[PDB]
């Protein structure tokens, strides 16, 4: 029925911000908030006028949080949604899980609830963060773990963002990612994680931009996230509820980690060119270059597919063009499930920001699967963890904070154990 | 590869479906642990208060060279003061006694004119 | 968020009073007077460095603290006299020393109180204090001495903040003074337990920055300071600029410092005297280029930053970046991934279109505190000038003390060159 | 800050004269008081206390046992000069033993002075230390100088003290009783002194024989050559100086142990009126001809060399100076103290007095050196000594006094030790 | 500083009478007016001698003592005889003794205090009273007798001060008496114990010297004396003069002589009766032109100081001086380091260009002492003349007991020629 926005940590608010400024762009939401159920979903029509989001915001540094109070939509929230530190997170686990969290996580909480309060029968919640990253980790984690004791049942869905060598890390990134991932994985329901690495990828190959931002690569985050939610707060079948979710995509309680892949990201300028073909936008969905996670299916084997288009599509098409995805490709679904496919088509043509480098398109896909080569990138973190962990490398500032030296263990012996899982679904 | 799709669902705003293309074939978040975050809070004022009542240790050692100082000085200053004064009061009683055992070897020589002068008249 | 400045002892405050004039004439701020410039930025993070009062005007947060007239009196009387705010001048009146002890017992903790309670006045009144950075001498007293104490006095009152220091460790070149390995073995000693980060500004780099390569004749302790007030300034840009980064100071510490053991940083700079990119790392890299006296080559990085700065491609330094962990690829360690980050603003320092600066922690400092322990042992050998001290009121046994954990922190860098 | 100047006994007074002469010179005082520099309602300073609102009286007080010398001065020009006060004579003599001045004759005016030096240092923001000038073998001037001293060490905890003492030589008229007078303060006098430039006596006479030509030399004529060096190792804190440096830190340089050290005194350029180069007049520094107590360091060890030039200079000279006095000449630096050759410049050119023997110079070294060879002259005297004491030679006078026989064996016993701690610095 | 003069009995007054007038004329000094000499220095210490009265006048601190009037009225009638102040002649009247005894218990002891009671006058008057110093013979009575007592009444009422004796040690040629061995040798004894220092001026001597050298066939008392006056001006002048030394005397005491028991100096001369530097040296040096009758040669130097007189190059001088201890370098004890020095003022005395003078602690004095204990103990042997001094009131002991102190006296020096 209702459906939360917690965006935590630098990443996930930015994130969140070009996202918001998505869903308002495909509904019809001057910023002042009015609109000259449906999409209920995602907003409360607070007051005789304003259209609100159900979202908060909680960043451990105030400065980014306060660039959404400066900037227009400034009047799209209720000032309380909008929840800031003072002290920074500095950039460990460590910090936001168990020092510097503590003391606001009693705020948000309540915050959410309050929200949750103008709500019959509310469906789950959307959690925007940062896998590597100070609060983003940490905070996340720590507010995931008491989300699943003050709400029961109610499915959480986390977008991660996978954090990559050059889109700038921190050394200390390989960290708390895998130290989040460990506490967080029993407590959320199904996790979408955004290889950095990937959307920087795409900005260059499709974009042509040469030094893609933030602001740049968020805003086709800003898509592939719009494309996942749209099914519900529009309601077009297929994923029109939280449940339906990992009901289709994980079929291991593992949290499973689908991967994302978005359809035509063509650069505006190349705007007044052909309309892409029903056809050709899937078979780029089946293609590396065009991925999400930074990785390949071609050789891993797939465990369930979904394909998400939205336009002007009818199925004739998406079933006989997939006839020849499957005729022309490398199938490889796994062993012991049909070979997928849940198709959802949602008519409403989907909207890009004005200014933005993306054109107004016709039709785009957006395909959802869960493969265990989504698991190349589980390993890749691990590398660089196993490897500064041998000498204790930056241990200490945790420990520091008071964490156990063991807490490093016991995680690393999960994504061990997650690591060798994915692999033990081969045929 | 010739399709079979079976119809889920045709929503206003959209339609779902299912299509299989090949049959499959084969055959507590509990609450308690926060104490675990004020283990943190206790292992971490322990960190604190452990090099803090560690260097209040280098603290009143300050206290200690900026004594050992000042009280090594008045162990030189009143030490020789009398390393002085006490070997000039070993002068005087030396001398001021000295100038005394000339003086008494000559009132002598002297008390000895007189008795042999009181000599010479009761002599020729 | 905020940070106070400590700028204690003769060199110390030499160096503090050039970065400052750098600094506020980048930002663009007067004598006293506040903007004049027809950039904007600058003021984004002024903040940081600033405390502002009256009226317009704009103070930086600065201490400064000496053991006698003079060398105050010497900037209040010159560059950007008028800027600091006066009850900030800490006056010692007394001997100062040249001595560590004196500064670190008798003559110093004699003041330590009432600069303690001015930082106090700052800090206390600060938005939300990030924390302090100090600059001062390690050969010398005033400044090694009384500085090595105040933060000694200064974490206690904030564990909490973190610290953060210039110090130049002394030569035998650019100065006689029969006793400085003493003093700076004494600190040294001091600083790798009670700072965070801390600079390595080795003057006898400096030396040889201006004339084996500078053919600067005559050098002045005044060209040679404007070495350093160049490579601080770079060494600052992202706390108190632009929103590259953002820059907690926390946030450089807890990623540059792999080892509690304080590691200190030689810093690095690109143009220099009183430019394409690859010409510009391949010298910001280039030992003979460094702020300490070492050989970035007789051992290898455990995490470096370089930081850029003027209207160029950033296209071409990532790129010349990852190409110099290439052509030297193995004297970064394996064992900390990504242990090489850049950022680049491109508002310019000084003169100077382009320009870079780099923060290095390499084990091959281990050379430079060898160096002092060198000359350090072949005097407490037989127990030199010591009674300069014994007098004073120290211990015999905390030179042996100091000097055997200056030894340790040699074979700890010595151990991390490892697998 | 402030530094007082004592100048006891024939020798020290007379040296003193004609070293304040010297200062007067440098600093442009006319004899009448006034200085038509400009003000003084620092630097110049140092020595001088700008009394009255016209004159600039010298921070000096001069004791002697007889007037005679002292009577020179209130009627020779700079009569003007001091204070009635800070001139203090005694009535009768101190007849040529330690034991007369220390005790007997001496006790009696010690009171005086040592209340007459504190109204000096009472006006006095931070007194810094003593300059004391005495001669060694003499009656007062090492029997009351050493009484001085103690009980300033009493009256003054930490200020420094600083001996010049003028060590004796047979032809420039001792007196047979010298030898016993030396041993004797030196004993007691040593751990109460900071730092002692000894001054042979042979050697200024020699130099003035060599260099200056005089068949006959005179006191006025030693003393004006002693006028110079002294004023030259003041200097440093007596002008401002800037491009160069106090003692204080070539004081830490030259002493690194207890035992009071004495450095040696050797001046650059003496030559006879009716320019060298900054490289030769170093070259004369190194060099026995030219030293301040005749022995020689080709044969000792150093433990420290200061060198101090004082006009027309450059820094570069200097170096190439240096550096050539130890390519190719009496290298010889000890085991431990990697340093020695400190080096300053007091641009202030070397005034030298008008109808004197030497002429205006350009440049003039100083070199402040302390070496174990000095301790060949410490021998000389004991010898003399020891031979005469072997028959109690003329102890008596002594024990006359009122002093103690042992009080002659238990000095002699420190200079066989510290004759034995110089040898003991070697390598 | 100032010192006061006693000259009793015939020989004593002779001598004194000759000193005053031959320094009275050096300094410029009428029969009783004041200064007239184009000269100047003369006046600096003319103090020393010189207590001044009434107006201009120069007047001598003398007290001129004696047991019969004649040869006082000798004095105040011829030479310089205006110049004593007149209450400063102490008459005897009474029989004088050629005798010690009288002198020295029944007629002298009759006066001393009268005397006593005038030096008390001038020594209570004086600024700062240096010491006394005293003319008399040895040999014969109210000059050795009453001397002898004058002084162990002078110590004790000055201790203080110090003691100074011209002491005319007589012989057999030039005699008034058969009887002085026994006055010399009562003296001799009475002076080691109560004075500082005593030039032995000897008769023996000196009539040696006007007879071996000088012409002169039965010499007077005059050409003669003629030869202590000059030998008593050249001993004082640098107590009396210039500015080269200052001679406290005491200076001059503690500095001669080695050994408390007083040690007798004999005086010597450069040219004489009534000069090249090298020909002034060995001829003051020579036994020959010694004023006691002894070789010094049959022992050694003790301790040496020569005093120079007249305008000449001291070059010459310290190069004679330090040639003599060369061609006769055994006979200056080895154990005395710098044990003759030399001085130098160029005001030369009566006729005379050049001058020195000379003055000896010689060992070779025994040599002296031993002849006049010599005809002592020949006399003493078979108690001679004894009853002259018995009936006067002595004891027979008192001569074995001062021949015994005196004996001694030979022995000590006997032994100071040591190693
Ligand atoms: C930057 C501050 C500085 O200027 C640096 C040097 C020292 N002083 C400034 C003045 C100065 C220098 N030289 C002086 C000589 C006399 C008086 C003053 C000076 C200075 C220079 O030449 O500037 C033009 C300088 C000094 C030295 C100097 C160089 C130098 O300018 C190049 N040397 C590096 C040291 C030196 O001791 C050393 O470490 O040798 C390895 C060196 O020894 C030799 C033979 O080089 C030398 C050179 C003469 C020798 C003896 C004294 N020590 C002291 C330090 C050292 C020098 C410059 C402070
Ligand atoms: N895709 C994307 N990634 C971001 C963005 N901002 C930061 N990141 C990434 O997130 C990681 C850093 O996480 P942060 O959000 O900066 O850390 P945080 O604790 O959540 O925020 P702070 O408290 O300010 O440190 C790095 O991997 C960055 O590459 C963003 O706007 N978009
Ligand atoms: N250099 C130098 N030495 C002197 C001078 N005058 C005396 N001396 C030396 O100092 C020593 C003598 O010191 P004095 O001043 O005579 O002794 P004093 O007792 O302190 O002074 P007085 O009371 O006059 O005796 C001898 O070694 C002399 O050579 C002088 O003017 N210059
Ligand atoms: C009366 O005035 C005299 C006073 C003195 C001396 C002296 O003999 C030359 C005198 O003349 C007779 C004198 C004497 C002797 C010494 O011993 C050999 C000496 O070292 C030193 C001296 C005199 N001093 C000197 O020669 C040092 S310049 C001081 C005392
Ligand atoms: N570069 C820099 N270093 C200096 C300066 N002044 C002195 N030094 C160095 O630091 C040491 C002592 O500094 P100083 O400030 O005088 O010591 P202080 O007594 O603590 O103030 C000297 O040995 C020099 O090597 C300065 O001007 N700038
Ligand atoms: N040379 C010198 N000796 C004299 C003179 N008069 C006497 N004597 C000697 O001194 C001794 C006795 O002196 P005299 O005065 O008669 O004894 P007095 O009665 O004590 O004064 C004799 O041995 C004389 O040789 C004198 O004029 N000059
Ligand atoms: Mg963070
Ligand atoms: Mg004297």
């Amino acid at each position: 029925r209702e459906c939360i926005s917690i965006h935590v940590g630098q990443a996930g608010v930015q994130i969140g911000n070009a996202c918001w400024e998505l869903y308002c762009l495909e509904h019809g939401i001057q910023p002042d908030g009015q609109m000259p159920d449906s999409f209920n979903t995602f907003f409360s029509e607070t007051g005789a006028g304003k259209h609100v989001p159900r979202a908060v915001f909680v960043d451990l540094e105030p400065t980014v949080i306060d660039e959404v109070r400066t900037g227009t939509y400034r009047q799209l929230f209720h000032p309380e949604q909008l929840i800031t530190g003072k002290e920074d997170a500095a950039n460990n686990y460590a910090r936001g899980h168990y020092t510097i969290g503590k003391e606001i996580i009693d705020l948000v909480l309540d915050r959410i609830r309050k929200l949750a309060d103008q709500c019959t029968g509310l469906q789950g919640f959307l959690v925007f963060h940062s896998f590597g990253g100070g609060t983003g980790s940490g905070f996340t984690s720590l507010l995931m773990e008491r989300l699943s004791v003050d709400y029961g049942k109610k499915s959480k869905l986390e977008f991660s963002i996978y954090p990559a060598p050059q889109v700038s890390t921190a050394v200390v990134e390989p960290y708390n990612s895998i130290l989040t991932t460990h506490t967080t994985l029993e407590h959320s329901d199904c996790a979408f994680m955004v290889d950095n690495e990937a959307i920087y990828d795409i900005c260059r190959r499709n974009l042509d931009i040469e030094r893609p931002t933030y602001t740049n690569l968020n805003r086709l985050i800003g898509q592939i996230v719009s494309s996942i939610t749209a099914s519900l707060r529009f309601d077009g079948a297929l994923n029109v509820d939280l449940t339906e979710f990992q009901t289709n995509l994980v079929p291991y309680p593992r949290i499973h980690f689908p991967l994302a892949t978005y359809a035509p990201v063509i650069s505006a300028e190349k705007a007044y060119h052909e309309q892409l073909s029903v056809a050709e936008i899937t078979n780029a969905c089946f293609e590396p270059a065009n991925q999400m996670v930074k990785c390949d299916p071609r050789h891993g084997k797939y465990m369930a597919c979904c394909l998400l288009y939205r336009g002007d599509v009818v199925p004739k098409d998406v079933n006989a063009a997939i006839a020849t995805i499957k005729t022309k490709r490398s199938i490889q679904f796994v062993d012991w499930c049909p070979t997928g496919f849940k198709v959802g088509i949602n008519y409403q043509p989907p909207t890009v920001v004005p200014g933005g480098d993306l054109a107004k398109v016709q039709r785009a896909v957006c395909m959802l699967s869960n493969t265990t080569a989504i698991a190349e990138a589980w390993a890749r973190l691990d590398h660089k963890f196993d490897l500064m962990y041998a000498k204790r490398a930056f241990v200490h500032w945790y420990v520091g904070e008071g964490m156990e030296e063991g807490e490093f263990s016991e995680a690393r012996e999960d994504m061990a154990a997650l690591e060798k899982d994915y692999e033990e679904v081969g045929i | 590869a010739d399709m079979e799709v079976i119809e889920l669902n045709k929503c206003t705003s959209g339609q779902s479906f299912e299509v299989i293309l090949k049959p499959p074939s084969f055959d507590p978040s509990l609450e308690e642990i926060q104490k675990k975050l004020e283990a943190a809070e206790e292992r971490r004022k322990y960190q604190e208060a452990e090099l803090l009542k560690h260097l209040a240790e280098k603290r009143e050692h300050e206290r200690e060279v900026i004594q050992k100082a000042i009280e090594e000085n008045n162990n030189f200053i009143k030490m020789a003061k009398e390393k002085l004064a006490q070997k000039m009061e070993s002068n005087k009683e030396n001398r001021e006694a000295h100038l005394a055992a000339m003086l008494e070897r000559l009132q002598e020589k002297d008390k000895h004119a007189e008795e042999v002068r009181k000599n010479k008249e009761l002599k020729e | 968020r905020e940070i106070v400045h400590i700028q204690a002892g003769q060199c110390g405050n030499q160096i503090g009073a050039k970065f400052w004039e750098v600094i506020s004439d980048e930002h663009g701020i007067d004598p006293t007077g506040s903007y004049h410039g027809d950039s904007d930025l600058q003021l984004e993070r002024i903040n940081v460095y600033y405390n502002e009062a009256t009226g317009n005007k704009y103070v930086p947060r600065a201490i400064l603290v000496d053991l006698e007239p003079g060398t105050m009196d010497s900037v209040r009387s010159g560059p950007f006299g008028q800027i600091f705010r006066p009850d900030n001048f800490v006056f010692g009146q007394s001997g100062a020393g040249n001595n560590w002890a004196k500064g670190h017992y008798t003559e110093g903790a004699e003041l330590v109180d009432s600069v303690l309670d001015v930082v106090r006045k700052e800090s206390e009144s600060c938005d939300c204090l990030q924390g302090f950075q100090l600059t001062h001498s390690l050969g010398g007293g005033t400044g090694s001495g009384m500085g090595t104490l105040l933060i000694s006095k200064i974490r206690e009152e904030y564990p909490d903040r973190i610290m953060n220091t210039f110090s130049v460790v002394p030569s035998p070149k650019v100065s006689d003074t029969v006793v400085e390995p003493y003093n700076a073995t004494l600190s040294v000693h001091q600083l790798v337990e009670n700072t965070d980060e801390t600079y390595s500004i080795d003057n006898e780099a400096l030396y040889d920055i201006c004339f084996r390569t500078l053919k600067l004749t005559t050098p002045t302790y005044g060209d040679l300071n404007h070495l350093v007030s160049a490579t601080m300034s770079g060494v600052t840009t992202c706390l108190r600029f632009p929103g590259q980064l953002n820059a907690d100071l926390r946030k450089l510490a807890v990623n540059m410092v792999p080892f509690p053991r304080l590691h200190f940083f030689m810093p690095g700079f690109a143009p220099l005297t009183s430019l394409t990119v690859p010409e510009l790392t391949q010298q910001m890299f280039d030992s003979k280029n460094m702020m300490a006296a070492c050989d970035p080559r007789h051992g290898r990085y455990l995490t470096v930053a370089a930081v850029f700065r003027g209207r160029m491609s950033m296209k071409e330094v990532d790129e010349q970046m990852l190409n110099v962990q290439n052509k030297n690829s193995s004297y970064f360690v394996e064992w900390i991934p990504n242990n090489v980050k850049t950022a680049v603003c491109d508002i310019p320092p000084r003169g100077l279109k382009m320009s870079a600066t780099f923060i290095g922690n390499s084990t091959a400092i281990q050379e430079l505190f060898k160096r002092i322990s060198e000359q350090f042992t072949a005097m407490f050998r037989r127990k030199a000038f010591l009674h300069w001290y014994t007098g004073e009121g120290m211990d015999e046994m905390e030179f042996t003390e100091a000097e055997s954990n200056m030894n340790d922190l040699v074979s700890e860098y010595q151990q991390y060159q490892d697998a």
